[PDB]
């Protein structure tokens, strides 16, 4: 881990079967009985709208905040399910609480909002707010892992950063002595939506205002760039059905015209919409054939950069194999969905790769290979008589990455998730 | 039609013209309206749960004070004016370009 973490005043991590503070100060952590840890990555913590769903960090007296001038920052990742219920409009709820006797700091949420609040011993408070809309085709934020960083310079400003970019700031120099709490309560507090929850990961507390570079480094390090991710930002996994999104035209979905070597897959649109009256209106995500990633070439279930895999394709609740005949005329090799026992010597091995971008590693590429391991090419699409058929093409492999030409071969994998609330088809 | 309770129909398929009818206060669970032509049909104070409307056309057809839950509208002609004071919860709308 990098130096800023090593010197953090709090470093909350799951290790050797316990949630502990790895900071020099080794603060005590109390865990309530209804806190859920993700079995695949136990640093991912789920808190429900229940009294016993809580984590309490009892801080060492030394690092308890009680100052007029000491700068400090916090960072963490959060994944917030879509808001569904109108009771959630105008209902601000605390999630991370270091307030005592009406002074200190807190992280709270509201409909389409992440809120940072400071309050001094004179009852003077200041709020800094990140806003995201639920009326949007495809959101970067709704139900997707977000990296939050909040910094406080006592002489001037408090800043909120989202995924490493500055989003809001407000002057705080009118605030006097801030006397924060002896402990930090991670818990849903004041939430009127019975079914609300959050996921959180990698909470840290720093005793300085973090600068832009430190924030960028923190974002990149904690992104886990060796491991591929799904659309939501979770680890990409084997044996899990994913709807597909192509980054060149996110308004299409994958369809199969017929199964077998004479058939083809293609991109078909528009995606259409999913909505709740006055609450959200988004592009529908649960459309078209699903891909299942299959092990070929680690005992765990996580898909890593450069893993060689097979891809099954689910058409009317049956599994087929993604494949092509590389002997077909032309650079663009049209893909088919084959009966699995029928695949024979067809080209089907896929090298999973991430697009080398900033942030979470969830823009994925799939390099098709023949049975001798020779590249046939990244999977994208090509127009044949106005039909956008899926293809493997080595033309893609010849392009500069970050050139717009590679959008055609960039995908996201979307599994059915509790925080999305669309009917799967 | 699949009448199952006092207030509901369930697990039915309609694929024929529906004409000159008013339906009030009913719930419809897992109803499939497939290739239906609605003509002067009003649904009023009704609930549609996990229904599918697919390849439907409609003339002088209204849903008044209806709630739609987990319902799919796939290639319908259901513009906003088909609905009066109606509510949608987790509903999907698909249409060919
Ligand atoms: C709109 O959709 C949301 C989200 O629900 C998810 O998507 C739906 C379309 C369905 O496919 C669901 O299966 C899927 O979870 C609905 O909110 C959710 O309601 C369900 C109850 O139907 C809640 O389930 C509860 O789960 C808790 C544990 O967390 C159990 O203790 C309960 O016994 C119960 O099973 C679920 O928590 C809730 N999710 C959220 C984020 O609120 C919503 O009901 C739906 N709207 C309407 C009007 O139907
Ligand atoms: C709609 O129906 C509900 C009950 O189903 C009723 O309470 C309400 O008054 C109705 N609204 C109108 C405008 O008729």
């Amino acid at each position: 881990p990098m130096n800023i973490i090593n010197t953090s005043i709090l470093n909350l991590r799951y290790e050797s079967n316990h949630l502990i503070d790895l900071s020099r100060y080794a603060s005590k952590i109390n865990i309530g009985s209804k806190v859920n840890f993700d079995p695949i990555d136990k640093n991912q913590i789920q808190l429900f709208n229940l009294e016993s769903s809580k984590i309490e960090v009892i801080l060492k007296n030394a690092i308890v905040y009680n100052s007029m001038y000491e700068n400090f920052s916090t960072s963490f990742w959060i994944r917030i399910p879509k808001y569904f219920n109108s009771i959630s409009l105008n209902n601000e709820y605390t999630i991370i609480n270091c307030m005592e006797n009406n002074s200190g700091w807190k992280v709270s949420l509201n409909y389409g909002e992440i809120i940072w609040t400071l309050q001094d011993t004179q009852e003077i408070k200041q709020r800094v707010v990140f806003k995201y809309s639920q009326m949007i085709n495809i959101s970067d934020y709704i139900n997707r892992w977000i990296f939050v960083t909040i910094t406080n310079n006592r002489l001037n400003n408090s800043k909120i950063y989202i995924n490493g970019r500055l989003i809001d700031q407000k002057p705080i120099s009118n605030l006097g002595n801030i006397h924060a709490s002896n402990n930090i309560m991670f818990k849903l507090d004041g939430c009127r939506d019975t079914h609300r929850y959050i996921w959180i990961k990698y909470f840290n507390l720093f005793d300085k205002e973090l600068n832009e570079k430190e924030i960028k480094d923190l974002y990149d390090n904690q992104s886990n760039s060796g491991i591929l991710k799904d659309f939501w930002g979770d680890y990409l996994q084997y044996d899990k059905p994913y709807y597909m999104l192509n980054l060149y035209d996110p308004n299409k979905y994958v369809d199969v015209n017929n199964v077998g070597i004479r058939g083809y897959m293609y991109l078909k649109g528009p995606r259409g919409s999913v909505m709740t009256t006055n609450i959200y209106l988004n592009s529908s995500l649960y459309r078209g054939a699903k891909f299942i990633i299959k092990k070929y070439a680690n005992k765990d279930n996580i898909v890593r950069n450069n893993d060689r895999v097979y891809i099954n394709v689910v058409v009317k609740n049956k599994e087929y194999r993604l494949a092509t005949n590389a002997s077909q005329a032309g650079v663009e090799k049209i893909l088919s969905a084959l009966e699995i026992p029928d695949v024979g010597n067809l080209s089907q091995v896929v090298v999973m790769k991430s697009k080398n971008d900033q942030g979470i590693t969830n823009k994925c590429k799939m390099n098709l290979q023949d049975n001798n391991g020779n590249d046939i090419g990244f999977i994208g699409f090509h127009q044949f008589n106005n039909i956008a058929k899926l293809v493997a093409s080595n033309w893609y492999n010849r392009q500069i990455e970050r050139s717009s030409r590679t959008l055609g071969c960039s995908w996201e994998f979307i599994p059915v998730d509790d925080g999305w609330g669309e009917r799967p088809l | 039609e699949g009448r199952v309770e006092r207030d509901k129909y369930a697990n039915f398929t309609i694929n024929f013209t529906m004409e000159n009818q008013i339906h009030t206060g009913m719930e419809y669970d897992n109803g499939r309206f497939i290739g239906v032509k609605f003509k002067s049909v009003t649904f009023k104070d009704s609930v549609f749960k996990s229904c599918t409307f697919e390849d439907v056309t409609s003339v002088n057809t209204y849903f008044k004070n209806c709630t739609f839950i987990d319902t799919v509208f796939d290639n319908t002609d259901f513009e906003p004016y088909k609905f009066i004071d109606s509510e949608f919860k987790n509903c999907s709308f698909f249409h060919n370009k």
